């Protein structure tokens, strides 16, 4: 009859970058969703197949809690059935999703003022990713018949680029802090 | 990604002592720079680590008075210097990289 | 969407002189995603800067990119007789966009 | 400081067809979102481009009140960016939509022992509908070559379907009532308010 550590996760001084995104593993705890949701310092929290108000009514095996930093235009992404950069190659939710999206403007957080590209995103990919796939891979992405083999120039690039996060930037080119909630034998995790 | 550090250093108590960390492969200012130390027969213990763009470092408790983490970032180095060494202070010392909170200290 | 607004539809001047291309954007802006193009008169456009201040290989020094947020300029320190051909400009959300385009002639 | 009438649309007690929805037009008066959403009566609850709990200290110049009757499987259409039948033929969002997606179970109102066929939904359309689009034209849908001329047969078919809608059906065969409330913009003067 622990409380579970969700403000461990959300008010975390440093996130992760999306393509090298985290997972907390939530057990054997109690959690009040409302208390979170009436919060309302959020810009979106958006649940898929389950309602917010009447979460605090249910349980689960698991719920594991995903969060990043992204882009303002690209919060849009981390929903089922989306295409772009980050929903095909950093982070896709699947279809039977069941859980919901958090996000809120952290530009007083993660902004530096000459630039703070310590977050980063994955451009260049062979293919998308499955549902909460994870790649860490830094091989160089080979566009030409010609292989690579570890050496940027003509047809080979890096894979990942930096988010040019300045506090002047464009509100939709700012930074967003997001947590993804999953919701998933007897439960554990309850209210 | 590479780190190599600086070779051995032999000192008496009271001299003073500075490791040098060069790093390559990366973008030096993007991640952090945290230092562990493991004494003889003990486990690694945490010393702390220096923003690599900000500059700020952070002292674990038991580091602070008589170390300092720095850089240059002229030659992607992060350095340790401790003042007033003492005989307790004999141990390997390791930099280490933290890509996230996630992939903390995956580099040595 | 974003939409790109050059400046001026056309600009006159003569060989040697120093051409200052404007390319305006319709909101709030990345400096990571705006390229130049040159297109000579029935040839395919030639990426000349990308980012935002970046020569793209095979571009000469006389050419020169800056800006940030909502405005952004190619420069062409000095020109020569093949500088004279039209110029768009390119910004990126989830889709590409380009400029109306400036012809650049002999004055 | 008339208080709006989210009670007339959300406790209508017949709704409409998913390919006649209503545009139920709100002005002039204040809307208390908080207690729309606490009520905790909703299966689906989705806002997009705002928050919801943030929704009272907010202003719009109009709200748009749309509200149909479709089965729970495509509750997830009625979202910016999906496909399928209700998403495409039916009702579209766009994918700058800015409101708010709110549905629930309606299987022991919007269902009859021996089947009720009242509700409707469109089939087959030569094309996607446009963001905001209602088609109410009953007009014979052509496959072939062959034109119809308003009588039924091969490549020849009535554009519209009946939803079976019956209390022994699967939850995802269930009707759902949903209610989408747009939000617009300033620049113009703003009438609704919390
Ligand atoms: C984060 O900290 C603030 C201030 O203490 C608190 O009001 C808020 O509830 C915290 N968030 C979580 C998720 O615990
Ligand atoms: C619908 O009616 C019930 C019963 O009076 C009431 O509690 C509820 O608030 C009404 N819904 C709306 C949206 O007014």
């Amino acid at each position: 009859t622990n409380l579970c550590p969700f403000g461990e996760v959300f008010n975390a001084t440093r996130f992760a970058s999306v393509y090298a995104w985290n997972r907390k593993r939530i057990s054997n705890c109690v959690a009040d969703y409302s208390v979170l949701y009436n919060s309302a310092s959020f810009s979106t929290f958006k649940c898929y197949g389950v309602s917010p108000t009447k979460l605090n009514d249910l349980c689960f095996t698991n719920v594991y809690a995903d969060s990043f930093v992204i882009r303002g235009d690209e919060v849009r992404q981390i929903a089922p059935g989306q295409t772009g950069k980050i929903a095909d190659y950093n982070y896709k939710l699947p279809d039977d999703f069941t859980g919901c999206v958090i996000a809120w403007n952290s530009n007083n957080l993660d902004s530096k003022v000459g630039g703070n590209y310590n977050y980063l995103y994955r451009l260049f990919r062979k293919s998308n990713l499955k549902p909460f796939e994870r790649d860490i891979s830094t091989e160089i992405y080979q566009a030409g018949s010609t292989p690579c083999n570890g050496v940027e120039g003509f047809n080979c690039y890096f894979p990942l680029q930096s988010y040019g996060f300045q506090p002047t930037n464009g509100v939709g080119y700012q930074p967003y802090r997001v947590v993804v909630l999953s919701f998933e034998a007897p439960a554990t995790v309850c209210g | 990604v590479q780190l190599v550090q600086s070779g051995s250093e032999l000192k008496k108590p009271g001299a003073s002592v500075k490791v040098s960390c060069k790093a390559s492969g990366y973008t030096f200012t993007t991640y952090v720079m945290n230092w562990v130390r493991q004494a003889p027969g003990q486990g690694l213990e945490w010393m702390g680590w220096i923003n690599t763009n900000t500059g700020n470092p952070t002292y674990a408790q038991g580091f602070t008075g008589r170390f300092v983490f720095s850089l240059d970032t002229s030659v992607s180095t992060a350095s340790l210097q401790i003042s007033s060494l003492k005989a307790e202070d004999t141990a390997v010392y390791y930099c280490s990289c933290e890509i996230t909170t996630l992939g903390g200290m995956d580099v040595w | 969407e974003i939409v790109l607004t050059q400046s001026p539809g056309t600009l006159s001047l003569s060989p040697g002189e120093r051409a200052t291309l404007s390319c305006r954007a319709s909101q709030s802006v990345s400096s990571s995603y705006l390229a130049w193009y040159q297109q000579k008169p029935g040839q395919a456009p030639r990426l000349l800067i990308y980012g935002a201040s970046s020569r793209a290989t095979g571009i000469p020094d006389r050419f020169s990119g800056s800006g940030s947020g909502t405005d952004f300029t190619l420069t062409i320190s000095r020109l020569e007789p093949e500088d004279f051909a039209v110029y768009y400009c390119q910004q990126y959300g989830s889709s590409p966009t380009f400029g109306q385009g400036t012809k650049l002639e002999i004055k």
